């Protein structure tokens, strides 16, 4: 069996959205609304790579 | 009966018992093969249906 290929740390690195949960919960229908569509973009990713290296973009 | 019918009587006695006789051999031959590759309809033992397989997104995405 092979090497398991992983993103370097500076791959992953990216600004977090440092909120809590109930900023996110007050926020979200309008949030769900406003960014739906790199949203479903990324979600349509994941379901068809099934690999989390494959959407990091 | 006469010497004739006998003869010839028995030379369809004897094609009938030597076919069988050969198909026997074969099969014995057919069967060793069968069960030592399980390439034939015979020893086919079960193996899961794969029609059982749900196919549809799952709640998580990695599967």
């Amino acid at each position: 069996p092979g090497i398991v290929e992983l993103p370097s740390l500076e791959d992953l690195k990216v600004q977090e959205v440092k909120v809590s949960s109930s900023v996110l919960k007050a926020a979200a229908h309008h949030y769900g609304a406003q960014c739906d569509k790199p949203n479903k973009e990324f979600m349509l990713c994941r379901w068809e790579e099934k690999d989390p290296r494959r959407c990091l973009e | 009966d006469g010497p004739e019918k006998n003869y010839e009587r028995t030379m369809a006695i004897l094609q009938i018992e030597a076919e069988k006789a050969e198909l026997r051999l074969k099969e014995l031959e057919v069967r060793r093969l069968m069960r030592a590759r399980g390439d034939g309809p015979w020893f086919h033992y079960p193996t899961i249906d794969k029609e059982l397989i749900d196919h549809s997104p799952k709640a998580t995405p990695d599967n």
